[PDB]
Formats: C-alpha cells, structure tokens, sequence
C-alpha cells in the first residue's frame, strides 16, 4: 500500500522517492509507466497521479529510487474532481491505488454506461 | 416497557419546537415571547414558564374520536395540583383538517364528563391522585405493587359508581389555566417556514441545514437564561437580522434529526475544512461522565486520533492537548494506561505539583527516525494548566460536554462546542469513522 | 511579511520565498498560477504581480 | 555529549515517595532523570531505554 514520499512538487510534475529496496521489489509491477498512484494532501484529501518516469540508481553507496508523476485530479471526501492545482506538500506519503477508488472514477450515471474493456 | 415520563418529555419537546416555530413565523415586530419554561426539574426560582403542553393527533377524523385529550388534560390537572405563585398559562394544541380554528366551547361541562372517565390506566395514573378514593380498600389496592383482574374490576366499579369529589379548584383551572386552539400541522408547514425564511439572500440548502435549526434553538434558548428580564424584544425584523448574524456566528447546536442521521451528524461537514490542515493546533476540553464508558475507551480514542492527525514527522508540527475535567489525581492512572500501550504523553505533574516549564516545552524530534519526544499533553482542569493554555493559544478549541470556558482567552480561537454521547459519535464527527 | 519575501527581482521576473510551511498550507488556495500578489516597493507604494510558477521542494 | 555515551544509575534504599520528592527536586534544578515509576507501578521498558541524542543542539533525553 504505502510506497514512498514526495521530494519535489511542481504544477508540471511531482517527484516521489521509494522508501526501500524491499518495498519497490514488492510493488514493482504496480510501478510502471502509465499506472496510477495516489498522494495524500492534508488529512482527508488525495491527489491521483499517473507515473511518467522511473529512475533507480545505486552509484557507489547512494540508493536512489525516484518516480516522476503528474496529477490528474483530487479525491475530496468520496467524490472525484479533475484539475491540477493542489500541489501536495513535501514529505507526503504515496499510497498506491485500490480498486474502490478506480471503480468510483468510472461511475458516471446508471443508464448511459458502455462497457468497452 | 419504557417509562411514561420519557414519553411525556418527548411530547413536551415536540410542543416546545412547534410553539417556537409558531413564534418565529409570527415574529414581525415586538413579540416578547416566553417559550416553554418547565423541564420537570427541582428548582423553579424564575418562572419564565408557558406550560408543559402536548400536541397529539390521530390519522384523520372529523371529531376528536373518544378519550383523545384525556392524557394531556389529566397530566395538566395533576401538575396544576402543585402549581402556585405566578399564573401558569396552560394550553393544548392539535391539528384537524376540518374543525373550528380557535378557542373551543370549554366552560364547565366538558371536564365534568372527562372526569367521568373509567379507564384503568387513567385511574391508576392521575384520577386517583386528583380525586382520592373514599374507601381504605381502594387506597390499599392502588398502593399495591401488583394488581389482579379482580382488584382492577372492583376499582373500576367503585369509581364508576361512587361519586368522588376533589379539592382542586377545577373552575379556576378552566377559566384561566387552560386554552384549546385547533392549529395547523407543522410537518406540512416546513415548506412555508422555509419560504418565509427564504426572503433574505441566504441560500437554498443553507436555510435547511444551518439557519432554521439555529433560529429554532436560539429562540428556544431565550427562556433558559437565569435572568427573567432577558426576554425584552421589539422590532422583530431587527432581531431577525441579528439572529441572521448569530446563525453564521454559532452554526451548531441542532436538536432534532433534521438532515442528520445516526445519533449526531451534519455538524461533521462543517468541521472538515479545519480538520484538513496539517500544521494546526487543536485543544480538546473533555468532560468525563458525559461520555459513556470514558475510562475504557479514552485511550483507544487518543490512539486513533494520533494515528491520523499526529502521524507525519515533518508536517504535523503541532502537539494535541487534552484537558480533562477531573482532579489532580486520576492522571497517574491515565498515564499508566498510556505507557502500557506504548504512547508517549506528558502531564506536567510530578505527584501533585504542576510544572510550568514541563508543560510548555516543545517536543524534540528526529526526522531521520520517526521519533517525537511526546505526542500529546493530558492534564486536569486546574487554574495553572489554564494559564499555560492562555500563554500558548490554540487555533481550534473543542468543548466536549459542559465545561466552563471562562478563564480562557478567545482572541483568535475558534470555539467548537460538540455535544456527544459516546466515542463513536466523536470519531464520526472528526472524520476518523466513515459510518456510525 | 504576510506571505513571504523577495529573493530576486528582474525586469521580467521576480522571485519570492515563502516563509514557512504553516503559511503555505494556510494560504495554499490563494497561491495558484494566475492569482495576484502585492510586493511592497518603498514605504507607501505597491507592485501588483501575477503568480506564474510555483516550486515547492526540500533544501 | 559525543564522548560520554553511557548513563549512570543510582539505586537508593528508600521508598517510592522519597523517590518522587527527589524527582521533583531534580526537575526544579533542570536535571533530566528517569525513575521508571508512573505513580506506584514500576515499568521495565521505561527504565531500560537508551537516551536519544541531538549532537547539534547538545541535547540528551535524560
């Protein structure tokens, strides 16, 4: 679940760092380009992001595991609102994404649905 | 079998609400109302009393069926038996789709034929007290804890046959201490109440959730003040605007289940904006014996508060503080119950001596680890701890139960009175519990 | 210093440093791209500027 | 702070109340000590924890 913390935040990109080798190897499949992470913001809000870049480094004795993500919206309460104007503060955990949030994203109405995949 | 006193209190509360809403509707200029005034308590020092009235009505009927207003009138007469000093202005309110609106023909004979009631419940409850029996056998039967069918039949026959008088001045009660007006049903008048309230700017749902309950409670609280001369009101439109400001000022203390589920709710969505900031100082003023099972659940509540609002090492830079209302002792047992659960707190007390410097210290933290010296401050309601609180003011102050907020400076402090019954309610109001 | 201070001024851009985390979190809504800011210029004058970039990191 | 790394331990032939009085008196003089007693009950894990150090601020927990 918990994945890492944010290092650098900008309206264009957000940089997150992986805690340890163990955590990254446990959830390496979930950390690929195009998949989804959520970054907390405050105590109840979340900022969903999509991974753009991965860059893992062990030059000499320096373990670096940096992801570059891009916000796509904010999860206030139990509802989803699009936008990229929240900018989560540094040292803020990254929590992966559960199935409930993703299902709530693609909800819409109950009559105009169209299952495509 | 629930006690009938609780049902009577519920009926009195319903009357208080409907009469308050009537006063709000009629609040145009110089009303000077005295809503309610009896809570079935001991002291009645200042009267400020309307009555303990009830509003009951069946589904639908042209006339008042039979034995309908017998319960309220019997209770009113029994209460009048111990009523004196200033006049108490009794009334009875009801709804009927097709009836005479106003005072009904109520002079003498109605009560004489109501007093001729022959119900077992009525006799056991109020008729016996109002009209004492003239037989020692009936007196003994009434006082028995258990009554049989034969005893009840003998009782009923004796009351129906024997003519029993009473010492209460009935005609005095009818001339002044009663009135019966056929009113309108305020369940269907909610829409009209909202429409009348929808005359200022306001909003659509703001009146429903924020303004109407606040007006109802503020008007209902006009008579609970100890001063009896505080009901002076004139130019009700001006006081309506003043209450418009007051509703935005307080924005809490809702009585009924309006828009609100479980036991308490709807105040949750108003606390969320403040409960979403990391670096905020939140002080809690809790009153134990107001919360059920406080001893066995305070520690778990503290743990669940700190694992949500004091988890981050760099963003959560403010230490919570829980000022309970107990003695200087009883803090050692809480400290022991926290140590056994691996939670670091500071009390500021070494035995019975308080230390100013030990309560105002900022916890030293190490960011490479996840170490904070202490995660909360828990002390009693003494004067020195209140002085410490005033020295280092908070951003939000939550009052749980009834605690004297005096001696606390409120320069830039948001007071948030939270009435609750258990810790599930408090968890749900602080957004650490999705459901009840 | 309600919000912050000026660390660099150029004819095209002015760089502003925020004081603390508490201030940024308190006024995070107002500090978005396109919003407006005041920078004191002397003792009486003010310079109205529009926010164009935000960069929040750890030193 | 950087050289002296171990903490002394003074054990007295007294009662808990005198220990609390001595704790009061030490706290009055700004000396950080740990007794292992919360009220009357002793605690194993409190007594035998190593003090934390912040060499930059010249701080030792007790």
């Amino acid at each position: 679940m918990k994945i890492g913390s944010v290092i650098e935040s900008s309206p264009h990109s957000i940089l997150v760092k992986i805690d340890t080798l163990k955590i990254f190897e446990k959830a390496k499949s979930a950390l690929q380009i195009g998949k989804y992470l959520k970054i907390q913001e405050g105590n109840h809000n979340f900022v969903l992001c999509v991974i753009q870049n991965i860059k893992i480094s062990t030059d000499k004795d320096e373990d670096i595991f940096i992801l570059t993500v891009q916000p796509v919206g904010i999860f206030k309460g139990e509802e989803f609102f699009q936008g990229n104007s929240m900018l989560p503060s540094p040292t803020e955990p990254v929590f992966l994404v559960e199935d409930d949030i993703l299902n709530k994203i693609f909800s819409n109405e109950k009559t105009k649905i169209f299952h495509l995949g | 079998m629930m006690s009938r006193e609780a049902d009577h209190t519920i009926k009195g509360f319903l009357y208080q609400f409907n009469k308050t809403l009537n006063s709000i509707l009629s609040s145009t200029d110089q009303d000077e109302i005295q809503i309610e005034g009896i809570i079935e308590d001991i002291d009645i020092k200042n009267s400020n009393i309307t009555n303990a009235i009830q509003c009951k009505y069946h589904e639908s009927k042209v006339r008042h069926n039979l034995s309908d207003i017998y319960k309220p009138i019997l209770q009113m007469l029994l209460h009048f038996l111990e009523n004196d000093s200033l006049n108490i202005k009794y009334a009875l309110y009801a709804y009927f789709p097709n009836e005479q609106v106003g005072v009904k023909e109520v002079t003498k004979s109605q009560i004489e034929e109501i007093l001729s009631s022959s119900n077992f419940d009525y006799i056991s409850k109020y008729i016996s007290k109002i009209k004492p029996p003239k037989e020692q056998i009936i007196k003994e039967l009434l006082g028995k804890t258990s009554k049989t069918t034969e005893d009840k039949t003998r009782i009923k026959k004796y009351y129906e046959t024997s003519k029993l008088e009473t010492i209460v001045d009935i005609d005095k009660f009818l001339r002044d201490h009663f009135v019966f007006e056929i009113g309108l049903s305020y369940e269907e008048l909610m829409n009209e109440t909202k429409n009348l309230l929808m005359k200022e700017g306001f909003s659509l749902e703001d009146v429903k959730d924020l303004f109407y309950p606040n007006s109802i409670q503020y008007i209902a609280e006009l008579s609970i003040l100890p001063e009896a001369e505080k009901r002076i009101s004139s130019k009700n439109k001006l006081i309506d605007y003043l209450k418009g400001n007051k509703k935005t000022a307080m924005s809490r203390w809702t009585s009924e289940v309006l828009t609100r589920k479980q036991l308490l709710k709807v105040r949750k969505n108003q606390l969320v904006p403040s409960l979403n900031i990391n670096s905020r100082s939140r002080y809690f003023i809790i009153d134990p014996d107001t919360i059920d099972n406080f001893d066995d659940e305070f520690i778990l509540f503290v743990k669940d508060y700190l694992d949500k609002y004091n988890s981050k090492i760099k963003l959560h830079t403010e230490t919570p503080c829980f000022i309970l209302k107990t003695d200087v002792n009883n803090l050692s047992e809480y400290h022991k119950r926290f140590v056994s659960r691996n939670i670091q707190i500071i009390t500021g007390y070494i035995g019975d001596t308080f230390y100013f410097k030990e309560f105002n210290k900022e916890p030293k933290r190490i960011i490479k680890d996840n170490w904070v010296e202490f995660k909360a401050r828990i002390s009693c309601n003494s004067d020195e701890v209140i002085k410490c609180i005033n020295y280092k003011k908070c951003d939000d102050l939550y009052i749980v139960g009834g605690v004297d907020v005096s001696l606390l400076d409120t320069a830039d402090v948001n007071i948030e009175n939270l009435e609750i019954n258990n810790f599930r309610e408090l968890k749900y109001l602080l957004s650490m519990l999705k459901e009840i």
